[PDB]
């Protein structure tokens, strides 16, 4: 069962540069490669059937080449909307098979996160307990550290954060924090604090809010 | 119109089984061949099997215990996918595709999310996320929606019914008691809000409920 | 008109029906047998194409049981009619020069 | 007689696109294929594509960004190779070579050096290069020119018009500010100077400018 390999597994360029993704094959298998993308929560999209056919549809951008054993995904001029994972796939031999997979990954300039707190809401309270979001937002290199202080005093328990990939729309990263905590834990308590440190500042960016 | 329609979602107790669909729409000829595919967080693509609806005979991968069974109805123009006997291991995304006989998948499904847990289905939470009184605010707003305490995975959260998906952003759920929770956010310019309405979507098919959610700003 | 002429004629449809059905029945045979190659549509024509000549150049040939029946069904649709052609041919310069005495 | 024949130098500013040549003389077959080899300098032979000029078709390099487009003119016997949106990465020497259809290129264009640059060209400054009347003689002597100023590359340097080829040293150019120059010598017997004359031929195709330089000895 032919064997397709994808190396390397992440690729990361500049933006504008050209990229190129590799398969090998385990064996001679003519054009009969196809390649696909994939983009976060997305299902794969043909790019270009037998090696170098091009699929209507598909940005002038794209390209391939190869034959027996050796095959390239080549982007001409890479952009953010390409931030996904590359497939290829055999229909040489039965049964069909799919490569290991490639991630691209694109290198623009460091940006700042953008900090918002959001207090619990009504709704919530409500139907017992409380919720205090904070989003950092566009910021990069997606290294980012958020702590959490409640009346002055940093806090830990309770708290559950959550990254996102490297966004299609402007190649920067996010994060969510939030601190989860009943009516009561939230009642005795005045300022909720969500500071941020990151590469950008050598100070934190901090946001905060009272429960009046 | 979409090529191949999915169920969004199937739960499925350990040792029991489901039967996932897959409905075609467009050109149909007899050089059909339905493919699954099937595809773990965080990893690959794994193909298993394939399906020629008109003639009804289908071929699975070898490479792997086969959980699946394939099956074809010529009239309803819909391909099931038998998985039996479950366990975590066969939880995944499974996709269908089609392929015209010359080798390559032209469209896919959107997928069906299956999971396997002795849990119990959820709806979600949804809550506003409007800023905070002593918020200042620049030439640009920042929402959000709170989706909390739904089971299982996944919710499809839009912001106006997708007229707004520039600047947006819905982060990646956080398992914690048989319980997802994830928060989605957006950003649109700060002098357009609150004068134009901007609302949360949130539908969560494996409960089959849709709930919207407007975002005014605090008393 | 003539029956040799009719026969030759009716082989050669019969035989383009082969010839396509022999590519679909190729593929659903072949398709499930690890390493086979006869296993997409467009290719199986072209199998069958220099199957039913007997130029068999391979470049692609059946692997499975059922696969190899097919093969044999095209191989000798194609001899038989390429060889009711020939005999059309004949009696044609036959029954004709006939008359050049 | 050359077989291909190419002009020898074409300048185009980034983005651009220029039209490059290649007229063919000798026999001429309907299996003739006429192929574009482009050489980066310090560098090898990679090839960009090919046209049969009795048929008009062409086929491109799969493995670099199409630049070129192939086209072909039966009557005037000449081939075509149309470069578009240029960039310094497209400088390069490009040849074309005759190929009759056996696989081997047996014979090749002079080529063409293109450059790509939103400098401006330039004719070269020719001066003599005679020894110092303190400069004692062997029994041979060494002479040469200086070519600098010149925009762009590249120029030809020949001595009393190619008959006079053995102990000539043509060095290679050196850039700076937009303005390459290089100098060439010759030695020719110390006894046959300057009774016999020995002149600098320098031609500079960018420009369309051919100028020689008579070298006698100083006052
Ligand atoms: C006559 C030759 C036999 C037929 C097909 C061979 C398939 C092929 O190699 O060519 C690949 C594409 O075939 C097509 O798009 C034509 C249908």
């Amino acid at each position: 069962d032919i064997l397709l390999t994808q190396s390397p597994a992440i690729l990361s360029v500049s933006p504008g540069e050209r990229v190129s993704f590799s398969c090998r094959a385990s064996q001679s298998i003519g054009t009969d490669i196809h390649w696909y993308q994939q983009r976060t929560n997305g299902s794969p999209r043909l790019l270009i059937k037998y090696a170098s056919e091009s699929i209507s549809g598909i940005p002038s951008r794209f390209s391939g080449s190869g034959s027996g054993t050796d095959f390239t995904l080549s982007i001409n001029s890479v952009e953010s909307e390409d931030i996904a994972n590359y497939y290829c796939q055999q229909s040489n031999r039965w049964p069909f098979t799919f490569g290991s997979g490639t991630k691209l990954e694109i290198k623009r300039a460091d940006a700042a996160p953008t900090v918002s707190i959001f207090p619990p809401s009504s709704e919530q309270l409500t139907s017992g307990g409380a919720s205090v979001v904070c989003f950092l937002n566009n910021f990069y290199p997606k290294d980012i550290n958020v702590k959490w202080k409640i009346d002055g005093s940093e806090r830990q328990n309770g708290v559950l954060n959550s990254w996102t990939d490297q966004d299609s729309k402007d190649s920067t990263y996010s994060m969510s924090s939030t601190l989860t905590l009943t009516k009561d834990e939230y009642e005795r308590h005045n300022s909720y604090t969500c500071e941020a440190t990151h590469k950008t500042s050598t100070s934190p960016i901090v946001k905060s809010f009272n429960r009046n | 119109q979409v090529q191949l329609q999915q169920p969004g979602a199937e739960l499925v107790k350990p040792g029991a089984s489901v039967k996932l669909s897959c409905k075609a729409s467009g050109y149909t000829f007899t050089s059909d061949w339905i493919h699954w595919v099937k595809q773990r967080p965080g990893h690959g693509l794994e193909w298993i099997g394939e399906i020629i609806p008109s003639y009804g005979r289908a071929n699975y991968n070898e490479k792997i215990q086969k959980k699946a069974t394939l099956t074809a109805d010529k009239s309803s123009s819909t391909a099931f996918m038998q998985l039996s006997s479950l366990t975590s291991e066969d939880s995944a995304v499974y996709y269908c595709a089609r392929e015209r006989g010359d080798g390559y998948f032209a469209v896919w499904g959107a997928g069906t999310t299956v999971t396997v847990s002795s849990a119990k289905t959820t709806p979600p939470s949804v809550y506003p996320l409007a800023p905070g009184s002593a918020a200042q605010t620049n030439s640009m707003v920042t929402l959000g929606c709170l989706v909390k305490g739904y089971f299982p995975e996944p919710v499809t959260v839009t912001w106006n019914s997708g007229s707004l998906s520039s600047g947006v952003h819905t982060f990646p759920a956080v398992l914690q008691s048989d319980l997802y929770t994830l928060s989605s956010s957006v950003t649109v310019p700060s002098s357009s809000w609150p004068s134009e309405t901007v609302t949360c979507n949130v539908a969560h098919p494996a409960s089959s409920t849709k709930v919207d959610k407007k975002i005014v700003p605090r008393d | 008109s003539a029956l040799h002429w009719r026969a030759a004629g009716a082989a050669t449809v019969l035989l383009v029906i082969v010839l396509l059905a022999g590519s679909y029945l190729a593929v659903l045979a072949e398709r499930g047998a690890p390493g086979a190659q006869l296993i997409t549509y467009p290719r199986a024509l072209w199998w069958a194409c220099e199957t039913a000549t007997t130029v068999g150049y391979x470049d692609l040939y059946p692997v499975t049981l059922w696969g190899r029946l097919v093969a044999v069904v095209v191989m000798v649709a194609g001899i038989t009619s390429f060889g009711l052609v020939t005999a059309a041919l004949a009696t044609w310069f036959v029954g004709r020069e006939q008359e050049r005495r």
